[PDB]
């Protein structure tokens, strides 16, 4: 089980610094070479650099050179990449990518496990936790949809789960909107059978990292 | 006498393996047995007979078939690192109480089959000092980097195995002691008479057959697969 | 239960490597002791069913049926004869093994002639092991303290048409540090080792 | 740089069907140590990327063996056999012979799947949120196929224009279908004005438009 753990969202000010981190699980961490790439919002993809855990080698995209540094500590297998002079077009998830050869192979210019990745936005605007609301089941529910609102946060994301992750079939995330308040909203549905509104219990999990909110809202008929 | 297949095996982590074994003794007992440093030899399985099988000390994710006399497949059903050990086939003939052992299969489990390197195989030749001072020469052969530990060396004066004036480690030596995927190094001397080792006629190899991959394996690394195959090294006499 | 003398016995050439074996179980009938050389199989070579003596070659097995207890001698011993040696004991046609004991014939060196050489490389003059030969058994290999250089225990080798047989150790490195004069510097070596001057570029 | 060039940019196909992506490199990439580190890479939505090919036609353990790749110089192709729905995606090709990496602009695969109309539900605004002062009302748009899709709010009978945003989900990749969710955000002063909350859907596995109402407020 190769598994890479990022550090949390956060947002940051034009001409702050962001580090963030990647704690590898599952493999020898020294023997791989780990790199960063990033993806802005709807954007494509951009390699950064990378830090050879065994012997701090590293290499690195011009385009950051300046700004962009690479550490690990070896103790709690984790790699850093630090982004200086944050500027408005830096907001990206950035994920780290493990190279696939072992033990300074070449096959390190080609990535098989990746981290979640880490959303950064670069933005003057406060934190804010959201408000979770619930989309309960129509009393004129065959299948019956329900979820849940999540309304005024900010920045980006928010990760929604329900029944702590035993319900997956039927659920759509959505999108995102921005709304003329500056903050975000998004909703969650799942469809069920309408027979099972009256057993089962249905609670959504929404987490938004950024500013530490973890609620786990009640759905049920009115 | 008891035959086993195969002498090697590496494996990666929930991989499926049989481990062959048969005898033609006509012998009714047959049974599996692990050979672990400390520990002892510990009895899996074991077959009274025919069609009859049954649990030994260490069952734990091993299945035993006794379909006729003669075969006792041993099955790895998805291997783990802790089942990385030497594993022996008995067989008595169950009616003398005397029970053969099998050559054995050394298996080696690892959770990534990346770990596998074949050997660098060097010949150091006789020094001019040995040869002066004692009227012998001494050859030395090393096998570097190899992982895992399953290996057999081998030395050869003019297209013919010897046997006499050798002595190979009987265990290697860990690169890196410390950790568990470390590589493995092996010495091997032949020492002749110098008058040997001084005619150019004379040809020495040393061989070490290293059992790694299959070639049906996959591989991903810019290196060549490291497959089971012979590595060698030469030295040529000398009237220096 | 099977239990054996503890390991590893250092026997000399010629000497009788003395081993012994306990039981528990009172009812057990048949006893046997396996040879097992170092990456090989355990081979049968002794069996014994009744109380007293067995001889066979070398070999002296003994059974005492009261006292639950096993032997096995190995008279006029010879460096061939290292190997691990397993009790085995059963009641009737499982059989209970022990853990063994290793046993370590060391050869009797008349001449000794101890002396570190350096042998290079047929394919690269500059890659080189130090080769500690000659010496008697009293001169026990201490294995590397820096862990970039690598030392090989003794090993015996015989010239069977010449009846000659001689120890050796191997110790190499990739360090610039490394050299024959300090190769074995970790171990207690004779005073007289001979240290020939290597061949200068 | 290397630039990296992919076409088409945008795939639409039939599961069954065999697909193909060109990459195009502004530079051989050929490595002086022999080889040729062009890969493909694939990101499926929400997902982080996951590699298929590297070094030009060598499959990853694990993909499919209907991917495959080819070619040599400066041009690339990836192939799929016969496309499954589970493909639906953005696909890169990346060099990574020179630094820095490069990957291409991403070649989005569209699957074609026959029309399905949306199931349409609407959801009135909680009475926690009423408390603080606005109302939310949702209309849920489930599994349909085209991903175009109209949503007209109503309220007392009156058109909305102006009070409600929408988003929409990528392509499923089991049923290859979108969903749509519409909030209509209003006061709960003007919330308790109305009696009849509407969503009007109009698609084309419609044949007349479909409108989920609810009365309170
Ligand atoms: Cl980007
Ligand atoms: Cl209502
Ligand atoms: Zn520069
Ligand atoms: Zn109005
Ligand atoms: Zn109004």
């Amino acid at each position: 089980q190769v598994q890479l753990v990022q550090s949390g969202a956060e947002v940051k000010k034009p001409g702050a610094s962001v580090k963030v981190s990647c704690k590898a699980s599952g493999y020898k961490f020294t023997g791989f070479v780990m790199h960063w790439v990033r993806q802005a919002p709807g954007q494509g993809l951009e390699w950064m650099g990378f830090i050879n855990p065994y012997n701090d080698d590293i290499q690195s995209n011009e385009r950051f050179r300046g700004r962009v540094t690479m550490t690990r500590d070896t103790s709690i297998s984790t790699a850093y990449m630090e982004l200086s002079r944050l500027r408005s077009d830096d907001t990206a998830v950035y994920y780290c990518a493990r190279g696939n050869g072992y033990n300074f192979d070449g096959a390190y210019r080609f990535f098989d496990f990746w981290g979640q990745g880490t959303m950064v936005t670069v933005s003057s605007a406060s934190t804010k936790g959201p408000s979770v609301f619930p989309l309960a089941p129509s009393s004129k529910s065959g299948t019956a949809a329900l979820g849940c609102l999540v309304k005024d946060y900010f920045p980006e994301p928010v990760t929604v789960s329900w029944n702590s992750g035993a319900l997956t079939s039927g659920v759509h995330t959505f999108p995102a909107v921005l709304q003329s308040s500056g903050l975000y909203s998004l909703s969650s549905v799942v469809t069920v059978p309408s027979s099972s509104l009256g057993t089962q219990t249905y609670i959504c999990n929404v987490n938004h990292k950024p500013s530490n909110t973890k609620v786990d809202k009640k759905v049920e008929p009115k | 006498g008891v035959t086993q297949t195969p002498k090697f095996q590496v494996l990666k982590t929930g991989q499926s393996m049989t481990l062959q074994c048969a005898q033609d003794m006509n012998h009714e007992y047959m049974s599996w047995y692990r050979q672990d440093p400390g520990m002892g030899l510990r009895l899996i399985h074991y077959s009274v007979g025919a069609g009859i099988t049954d649990q030994g000390e260490v069952p734990n994710g091993y299945n035993v078939s006794r379909s006729t006399t003669e075969d006792f497949p041993l099955r790895l059903l998805s291997a783990a690192p802790s089942q990385t050990s030497v594993y022996f086939c008995a067989s008595r003939p169950g009616l003398r109480p005397e029970q053969y052992f099998g050559p054995g299969t050394r298996l080696t489990v690892t959770e990534d089959l990346n770990k596998v390197f074949p050997p660098e195989v060097a010949v150091f030749e006789p020094s001019e000092a040995e040869i002066s001072h004692t009227q012998k020469a001494t050859l030395v052969c090393l096998a570097t980097g190899f992982y895992p530990d399953h290996v057999e060396l081998s030395w050869w004066v003019n297209g013919k195995e010897v046997h006499s004036g050798v002595c190979t480690d009987p265990q290697p030596l860990k690169e890196q002691p410390a950790l568990n995927d470390s590589r493995y190094a092996l010495s091997s001397r032949l020492r002749v008479s110098a008058t040997f080792w001084q005619d150019p006629r004379n040809h020495f190899r040393c061989q070490v057959q290293f059992y790694g991959l299959s070639e049906n394996d996959e591989w991903t690394q810019d290196r060549a697969k490291p497959v089971t195959q012979i590595v060698s090294a030469e030295a040529w006499g000398r009237a220096d | 239960e099977v239990e054996q003398n503890s390991g590893p016995l250092s026997v000399p050439e010629g000497a009788i490597a003395s081993l012994n074996c306990t039981y528990s179980d009172r009812g057990s009938q048949s006893f046997f002791w396996y040879r097992q050389y170092s990456g090989k199989s355990p081979e049968l070579i002794m069996s014994i069913y009744s109380n007293g003596d067995k001889e066979d070659g070398r070999f002296t097995a003994q059974l005492n049926k009261a006292s639950q207890y096993v032997s096995l001698l190995i008279r006029d011993s010879q460096p061939s004869d290292s190997a691990t040696y397993l009790c085995a004991v059963t009641t009737d046609s499982k059989l209970q093994f022990g853990a063994g004991t290793q046993v370590v014939v060391t050869p009797d060196i008349q001449n000794p002639d101890p002396a570190v050489y350096q042998l290079r490389d047929s394919k690269s003059s500059d890659k080189s092991v130090c080769l500690f030969t000659d010496f008697d058994s009293q001169t026990n290999v201490s294995q590397s303290k820096d862990s970039d250089v690598y030392i090989t225990d003794k090993c015996v080798l015989d010239m069977r048409s010449m009846d000659f047989k001689s120890n050796s150790a191997v110790a190499w490195s990739n360090k610039s540090d490394f050299a024959c004069a300090n190769a074995f510097n970790n171990s207690i070596i004779p005073e007289d080792t001979f240290f020939p001057s290597p061949e200068s570029s | 740089d290397i630039v990296m060039t992919q076409s088409p940019l945008s795939l639409p196909v039939t599961p069954g069907e065999p697909a193909s992506i060109s990459c195009r490199s502004s530079q051989r990439l050929v490595h002086s140590n022999g080889n040729t580190y062009l890969h493909w890479y694939l990101q499926k939505p929400g997902q982080s990327p996951r590699l298929l090919i590297y070094r030009v036609s060598n499959r990853f353990p694990g993909v499919p063996d209907r991917f495959s790749g080819s070619g040599s110089g400066t041009d690339f192709t990836l192939k799929i056999s016969r496309v499954e729905a589970e493909d639906v995606g953005v696909y890169y090709c990346s060099q990574s012979t020179h630094v820095p990496y490069t990957f291409g602009q991403g070649t989005k695969l569209e699957i074609k799947r026959t029309v399905a109309a949306p199931s349409v539900f609407i959801f009135p605004p909680s009475d926690e949120q009423l408390k603080s002062g606005t109302a939310s009302v949702v209309c849920l748009l489930n599994n349909f196929y085209p991903r175009e899709a109209k949503v007209q709010w109503k309220v007392d009978n009156a058109l909305q224009s102006g009070n409600s945003q929408e988003s929409v989900t990528e392509q499923d990749s089991k049923d290859s279908t979108y969903s749509l969710s519409s909030t209509l955000t209003l006061s709960k002063a003007d919330y308790e004005k109305h009696k009849v909350y509407a969503c009007e859907v109009t698609h084309q596995g419609l044949s007349s438009p479909v409108t989920k109402s609810f009365n309170r407020g």
